[PDB]
């Protein structure tokens, strides 16, 4: 029924480890470019 | 009579020390009138959250009369004479200067030195002056361009003491002590930390004459003629927006960290600052301008003016520009600036430094068109280098420099850095720090 069988799950391993890579260097590089308004600062200095 | 002949006959620049560590230096011409005074190494720097603002106080009552002289006194002896007492306080040196006939100069080192060791801090005149400051921070609130590089500091130097402004806080002013103005004197006007500059047509050796009479009080303790290295301040790649869409113009600032006085890549970065140079829309020149950036802004009316500059300091610096644009034309402007300075570090062109250093090198002499100004040099020099520095020795760096060096140390300073960013007004346009930081790299 299915002659790709093994070949699909030898696949799948590398899927599994290709994205546990990827997803996680795409989390850092996220958070590294929105650093910048997360710890951002704000204040609200009106005239005299 | 060459260019280079005319820099090597320049009178050469004297000093001598006393015993006490004062410095007295001097250029001598033949003006009948001249230019003295004492350039001290102390400033806002120097100060603390608690004393912010004390050197610029006590710039505002070291004309206001000594003990020996009282205000009045002490005014008219000097107007009488025709003579002119200015001054000023920055946040690495203060200067106290006097501009008059040769033919006065021994009594003026005397009314300098009655100046700097004896100030009459008037308790009452404290009170007075502690209004008059308040009156001259809201004058230069409007100032954008110096709110702009106070920011510019604050934020580039965060969290140390460059990042604290020369006139100090509001609070401070209210509340500063004669007391204080006192410790502050007697801890910093001290003989190793100043310098007896004069130019003119004065006598290396009667300026120091009555500087010896004059300047004496010599130290006992090695901690008094020690002169205390200050703790480094740290550089930060940020940004300050301060935004109000009320007001008619923006002014931006971008700036990386410089190396700091006694660094020969200086000669490099004023090469650099000489190729995208300034502009600003009176000048005549308009699209012919060799200044790239400069032609961009005439042809797309990007801005009302921009400035390059190379800001230093004892161990760092400020290198960068700022600019002044309607509200829908900063991000334009931005780019094509950040733009340039990628193509310095990237693509600069022999012919382009060739023109640089001609412009540098008229503008050193510039900066020598006066007694003042020369003076200014002196004072500056021996406080910063520790020695005069000719016009030849400029002159001959200068020659040294071409593209490749220009590209090596722009890239060196420039190229991929976290900038200093400090946006003012009507700021809306000016793109995100993440959008900017990009345009520090490639291109
Ligand atoms: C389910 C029956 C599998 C018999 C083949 C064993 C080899 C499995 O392995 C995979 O087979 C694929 C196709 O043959 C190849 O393209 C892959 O490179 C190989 O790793
Ligand atoms: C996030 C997307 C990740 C995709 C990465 C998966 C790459 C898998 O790659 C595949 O592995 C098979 C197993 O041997 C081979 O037979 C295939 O020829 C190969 O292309």
């Amino acid at each position: 029924a299915e002659p790709e069988h093994d070949q699909r799950k030898r696949m799948g391993l590398k899927m599994l480890l290709i994205s546990a890579l990827l997803t996680s260097l795409l989390y850092y590089m996220k958070r590294h470019k929105w650093s910048v308004l997360k710890s951002r600062k704000m204040a609200y200095r009106p005239p005299k | 009579a060459t260019y280079a002949q005319t820099l090597q006959n320049i009178p050469e620049t004297n000093v001598t020390t006393l015993d006490n560590g004062l410095r007295v230096a001097s250029e001598e011409s033949s003006q009948p009138t001249c230019t003295v005074g004492v350039w001290i190494g102390a400033g806002s720097r120097y100060e603390n959250e608690k004393n912010n603002g004390a050197g610029y106080f006590v710039e505002h009552l070291a004309f206001k009369g000594t003990k020996k002289r009282p205000c009045a006194a002490f005014e008219k002896e000097v107007e009488s004479m025709g003579a002119h007492f200015n001054g000023y306080t920055s946040r690495e040196q203060t200067a106290f200067y006097i501009k008059a006939l040769s033919k006065d100069m021994p009594k003026v080192v005397e009314l300098l030195a009655d100046v700097v060791q004896n100030c009459a801090l008037e308790e009452s005149q404290i009170e007075k002056e502690r209004g008059v400051i308040l009156q001259e921070l809201k004058e230069m609130d409007n100032d954008m361009t110096n709110v702009t590089f106070d920011y510019l500091h604050a934020t580039a130097f965060q969290g140390t003491a460059l990042a604290r402004t020369v006139e100090g806080t509001t609070e401070n002013i209210k509340h500063l002590t004669r007391a204080d103005l006192a410790s502050y004197i007697d801890t910093h006007f001290k003989a190793p930390r100043m310098v007896l500059a004069a130019a003119g047509g004065i006598s290396h050796k009667e300026l120091v004459d009555a500087a010896r009479q004059h300047f004496s009080g010599v130290s006992f303790t090695y901690k008094e003629d020690a002169v205390p290295i200050l703790p480094r301040c740290r550089f930060t790649g940020s940004e300050i927006r301060a935004r109000d869409d009320a007001l008619p113009v923006a002014h931006v600032a971008l700036a990386v960290e410089g190396p700091g006085w006694a660094d020969p890549d200086n000669v490099v970065l004023h090469v650099a600052n000489a190729i995208i140079g300034r502009y600003d829309r009176t000048f005549g020149g308009g699209k012919h301008l060799s200044s790239r950036l400069a032609a961009l802004a005439v042809e797309h009316k990007l801005c009302h003016s921009f400035q390059t500059f190379n800001t230093s300091y004892s161990d760092t610096g400020l290198f960068g520009f700022h600019f002044v644009a309607d509200p829908l034309s900063i991000d334009d402007m931005m780019f094509c600036a950040q733009g340039e300075w990628m193509r310095l570090c990237t693509s600069t062109t022999e012919s382009e430094v060739k023109r640089a250093k001609n412009h540098l090198r008229s503008a050193m002499v510039a900066q020598l068109d006066g007694t003042t100004p020369v003076c200014e040099t002196i004072g500056s020099h021996l406080l910063n280098y520790g020695r005069r520095i000719s016009l030849e020795e400029w002159d001959s760096r200068i020659s040294a420099v071409d593209a490749r060096m220009v590209r090596d140390v722009c890239s060196k300073y420039i190229y991929d850095k976290c900038p200093a960013l400090a946006a003012v007004g009507p700021i809306e346009q000016l793109l995100d720090y993440n959008r900017i930081r990009s345009g520090m790299y490639w291109i």
